[PDB]
RNA sequence: UUCAAAUGAGAACUUUGAAGACUGAAGUGGGGAAAGGUUCCACGUCAACAGCAGUUGGACGUGGGUUAGUCGAUCCUAAGA
RNA sequence: GUGAACAGCCUCUAGUUGAUAGAAUAAUGUAGAUAAGGGAAGUCGGCAAAAUAGAUCCGUAACUUCGGGAUAAGGAUUGGC
């Protein structure tokens, strides 16, 4: 187990070329947390309670915007040169219709 | 194989061997003969100032003194302490002439050893006095 | 057929005599060829952690033997030309010596 | 000179979640705090106590919060909690153990 | 140069305003024989020579 | 997608080089929406963009 | 130089992440003088050009951007005109 | 950092990873090395390579415009603790 941990640490670490990312800035997943705690042999009841509370707090409720524009797109003609509403188009301002 | 080892240990650039130097140091007469050499023009320092252990001539007495005050000479002296590794050592290591090798080692321990040590001490004090 | 096995690959005899700037890329290509030989799949995908294991000691410092976990799985996309593909993962062990081909039970 | 300095550590969140042992942590600190270059030399110098939520270290001989954090991180690595639990400071000489940011699985 | 004279900057401004392709409505005119801008200039093709 | 501008803006806002800026590879659309330094600051605050630590040059052997 | 994902009809060459390397402060870094004149930046975008490729570009199309009593010119004189 | 040192070599900050690619390893080349014994017998010609090289100590001729020649020549040493 000690030799295996040495090999895993060697494959993980690359300290000569760059630094390791900070854990205080990174975030990880509850599935990995649960499986690591299960490997360590702890009790996951409290952690599962916290995760269930977080999942029940994180709910998605539809609104009028989701009902009306959920699958729609555009609603405005895209310009040929990618210009704004009041931006002059040197090439195309003198031709009103798209056929011409 | 490499250039350094080739140009140092080429056959034509060979040096005197440890067993021969040990045999030279063993007897007082040989030490006296190597200390009192005829003046040879083909040797540095007219054949004088000759370190027997390193088998090396020096051009000057100060050169000999600086050589004695050096780690190379100390390394040679440390090498010349024990058995000089003749063919009998390898033969007995293989399992051949074991009694002959044991008798040789016993003779070295009893007779050759202390006399060679005393000759080395006399040579050391003579070099210290003359230098 | 979905399957998963563990192998030891001898990269030493596959990289014997290779120019130093090509050793790790040739190790990548040889591992792909190894997976194609053992699974019959033209589509072989290497894990980035496996790429790290290959490149750990620079461009010319590939290990003599590597312990690999090869999984033949199903290609779910319709636009893909092949129904199956191989996915190669590193098996970080104490040593890659004295190990035989084994089958991993998928749960 | 030798003014007593007190450092407090709050292990309440990992202890309540049940992946931490305050008594084991206090015993590790007792065994591994060095004085004048040697372990087990805490004679009337460093006192470590715990009550299930707070671990208190009162020292009069060359102890710092950086050293306490170093020893706590060594203990966390030994118990394989280095990737999940970190040592944070709330105010001067008062610290806590906090879990890293975890998103719910959903 | 960054520190330039007003005469140089004015000539640069005129060149910038001249740098354009044809308007599309020119091509639609009756008996139009102009099909491209034959005097177009780019900064890496023909130097203005002050 | 093309996040070259967002990487440059993140480097300028954080105050380090482009070599020290980490963009979350999962929030690609969220980064592509950020066309302003204010939006880049929001991304840095919520953790989509992270500043890496410096590569160590230890002096222990010295 | 390599791996994965994204984009895309199409990826050896685009983007992000993961790796291996290099310039090694007399730099492949950060600014300027002469010169160039918009090449700067954003959006759109691939017919021609980038002696392979290209979804990329100092390319093509449409625009945005250079704020001074104290920084310069402007003033002084030099060899000279 | 090593080192007398803006030398060479390695690293931090910053910046690049650009130059058509893939597969094999015949001859002949371009660039770089090694070689038993002999040691210029080669060639118009020691062309080219090899040998020497830092620092410390001993010591250093003819000649001379007395300032030099001179690092002349010729010898010994170098690590770690
Ligand atoms: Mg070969
Ligand atoms: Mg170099
Ligand atoms: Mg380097
Ligand atoms: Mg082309
Ligand atoms: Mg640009
Ligand atoms: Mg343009
Ligand atoms: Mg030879
Ligand atoms: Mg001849
Ligand atoms: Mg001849
Ligand atoms: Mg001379
Ligand atoms: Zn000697």
């Amino acid at each position: 187990r000690q030799k295996t941990m040495i090999a895993e640490a060697r494959n993980r670490k690359s300290l000569k070329n760059k630094a390791i990312m900070p854990r205080s800035k990174l975030t990880k997943s509850f599935g990995k947390m649960e499986e690591h705690m299960s490997t360590l042999g702890h009790d996951m009841s409290a952690l599962q309670d916290k995760q269930n509370r977080a999942a029940r707090k994180n709910r998605y409720v539809e609104r009028g915007s989701d009902v009306v524009f959920g699958d729609q797109d555009a609603l405005t003609a895209s310009t040929e040169n990618g210009v704004k509403l009041r931006q002059t188009d040197r090439l195309l301002d003198g031709v009103a219709d798209g056929s011409m | 194989m490499g250039r350094y080892s080739v140009k140092r240990y080429k056959t034509k650039r060979r040096t005197r061997d440890l067993d021969l130097i040990y045999n030279d140091l063993s007897t007082k007469e040989s030490v006296q003969k190597l200390l009192n050499q005829p003046l040879d023009e083909t040797k540095p320092g007219l054949g004088q100032h000759y370190c027997i252990h390193c088998a090396k001539y020096m051009e000057t007495a100060i050169a000999l003194k600086t050589h004695l005050k050096g780690k190379v000479h100390k390394r040679r002296v440390k090498e010349l302490r024990g058995v000089p590794y003749t063919q009998e050592v390898s033969d007995a290591a293989a399992g051949y002439n074991l009694n002959k090798f044991l008798n040789r080692v016993q003779e070295i321990t009893q007779s050759v050893g202390p006399e060679k040590e005393s000759n080395e001490a006399l040579l050391k004090e003579h070099l210290d006095s003359t230098l | 057929d979905v399957v998963t096995r563990e192998y030891t690959i001898n990269l030493h005899k596959r990289l014997h005599g290779v120019s130093f700037k090509k050793r790790a890329p040739r190790a990548v290509k040889e591992i792909k060829k190894f997976a194609k030989l053992h699974m019959g799949t033209d589509d072989v995908r290497l894990a980035p952690e496996l790429n790290q294991a290959i490149w750990k000691r620079g461009v010319k410092g590939v290990e003599y033997r590597l312990r690999l976990r090869i999984s033949r799985k199903r290609n779910e996309e319709e636009d893909a030309k092949n129904p199956l593909f191989s996915y190669v993962e590193p098996v970080l062990v104490a040593s890659a010596k004295g190990l035989q081909t084994v089958v991993v039970e998928e749960d | 000179q030798k003014i007593a300095k007190t450092f407090t550590v709050d292990v309440s969140s990992p202890t309540e979640n049940g992946v931490f042992d305050p008594a084991s942590y206090a015993k590790y600190l007792i065994d591994h705090i060095k004085v004048e270059g040697a372990v087990g030399n805490l004679g009337n110098a460093v006192t470590v106590t715990e009550d299930g939520t707070v671990v208190t270290v009162v020292s009069t001989a060359k102890f710092s919060g950086k050293y306490l954090k170093y020893l706590t991180k060594k203990y966390l690595k030994k118990n394989q909690l280095r990737d999940w639990i970190r040592f944070v400071s709330t105010k001067t000489n008062e610290y806590r153990l906090a879990f890293y940011q975890v998103t719910p699985e959903e | 140069a960054a520190q330039k004279s007003f005469r140089i900057k004015q000539k640069m401004a005129k060149a910038k305003k001249q740098n354009r392709p044809l308007p599309q409505w020119i091509r639609l005119r009756t008996n139009n024989t102009i099909r491209y801008n034959a005097k177009r200039r780019n900064w890496r093709r023909t130097k203005m020579n002050i | 997608a093309n996040l070259r501008t967002q990487k440059r803006l993140a480097a300028s806002v954080v105050g380090v080089g482009k070599r020290k800026v980490w963009l979350d590879p999962n929030e690609t659309s969220e980064i592509a929406q950020a066309n302003s330094r204010n939006a880049i600051r929001k991304l840095v605050k919520n953790g989509t963009i992270v500043k890496k630590a410096v590569t160590v040059h230890s002096k222990s052997r010295t």
